């Protein structure tokens, strides 16, 4: 999930936008 | 501000800034 992608590993705009409504 | 490790309030802040008026969902256990 987001923690694995952005916290434990380096986040990205691409990934953050996956969680926008 | 997005291309780093972002945890906790720092991650929520990034989602807030990125997603703007669309808003977002923060599901740290999914």
């Amino acid at each position: 999930g987001i923690v694995e992608q952005c916290c434990t590993s380096i986040c990205s705009l691409y990934q953050l936008e996956n969680y926008c409504n | 501000f997005v291309n780093q490790h972002l945890c906790g309030s720092h991650l929520v802040e990034a989602l807030y800034l990125v997603c703007g008026e669309r808003g977002f969902f923060y599901t740290p256990k999914a």
